[PDB]
């Protein structure tokens, strides 16, 4: 009797290999393809930013490279910080760019950066733009001579915002909040 | 319900649909199960060892 | 070796050695089709031969007397 | 090597290569690692459980 033909016991695969989105930076969003978010949602990311922020500093991570370029959006809007990313001096404290003393790195300095973020979130607009110039940065911002224009900021900004950009970028390190208050402020801002 | 339901799943919408009971028998038990109003994202993704269904015995998780 | 079966007409062992013969024309078929080594078969392709229908050893039923 | 990689395996084949090696401080520890000369027919299933390494201690599983 017969070689008989077989129909394969046949097997479906339904495995799955992860895929990720290089998303833009919320600098190239911002500044760069320059899109709109809703007042709303432009809290919802400074509260992400801010939620990250205080999990770094639990675990004693000071993440001192922080710039609007180095936090990403994905789906969701789901903000992602990382190392992953003219910026050499705009988001560093007064002392970290004046190099006063050696890498005087601590939690406030990464909050000095986070007020700058939230500054350029709530303007659509770098700040100090009406100027330029690279040692006249240095200068005026090491020495005390401007702040950010606060003037610039969205009509739309909660009064609570334009205080807290006011106040995570208060000159001096002892003046301004750390992320459990800041963070704090912002849920409570938001609701 | 709905309150119940973004207390513990976080979301922010209200739920599509539940199914509440209890079995009587030797195993005496009773369950909440809700359907969301949208799939979230990583629904097939995070391949590790959760399909959100907690089990607590005696109200203890 | 089953020719003494045959010839004294031992179709009860004729029909308990068609399952074994059917067996490895199974695994040996499969393993000529897949282009692989017969010995990398496995018990879950036996399960796989029980989903849906079955078998087709109601013929080999009958060569036990037709291969004579 | 062989006949104990078929043994822990039941492989019918040798191993392709195998690695050796003991370490040792506060973790003390030996081990045998073997690369198999033919990716398992199963190898990338979802659905299957992997025996691959096994962990003993004062040699009991």
């Amino acid at each position: 009797n017969i070689l008989l033909f077989m129909g394969y016991m046949t097997k479906d695969n339904l495995a799955i290999v992860t895929q990720w989105c290089e998303g833009s930076s919320l600098y190239k969003h911002l500044h760069v393809q320059e899109t709109k978010f809703q007042m709303f949602q432009l809290i919802d990311i400074a509260r992400q930013t801010a939620q990250g922020m205080d999990y770094l500093h639990a675990k004693n991570i000071i993440h001192r490279d922080m710039k609007s370029n180095n936090i990403f959006l994905h789906e969701g809007l789901t903000v992602k910080i990382g190392d992953f990313g003219t910026g050499s001096v705009l988001w560093m404290a007064p002392e970290v760019i004046r190099m006063q003393d050696n890498n005087p790195f601590s939690f406030q300095s990464d909050v000095y950066s986070y007020g700058i973020v939230l500054y350029e979130l709530m303007t659509g607009e770098l700040p100090y733009s009406h100027i330029n110039n690279r040692d006249q940065i240095i200068f005026m911002v090491g020495r005390g001579y401007a702040s950010p224009d606060l003037s610039k900021l969205y009509k739309n900004c909660p009064k609570a915002m334009k205080r807290l950009v006011a106040d995570c970028v208060k000159k001096v390190k002892e003046e301004r909040p750390l992320f459990p208050q800041i963070l704090s402020s912002i849920e409570l801002l938001q609701h | 319900y709905g309150e119940f339901y973004k207390s513990l799943t976080n979301d922010w919408e209200d739920h599509l649909a539940v199914k509440h009971f209890s079995v009587e028998g030797q195993l005496e038990f009773r369950a909440l199960l809700f359907i969301p109003r949208r799939a979230p994202f990583d629904l097939f993704e995070n391949k590790k060892k959760k399909n959100n269904i907690k089990l607590y015995v005696r109200r203890v998780f | 070796w089953c020719i003494d079966l045959e010839v004294e007409e031992k179709c009860a062992l004729m029909e308990q050695v068609a399952h074994q013969t059917i067996v490895m024309q199974f695994i040996l078929e499969l393993a000529k089709s897949l282009k692989v080594d017969p010995r990398a078969c496995f018990r879950q392709f036996f399960t796989k031969i029980k989903t849906a229908d079955r078998q087709y050893m109601e013929g080999f039923n009958d060569e036990l007397e037709a291969f004579k």
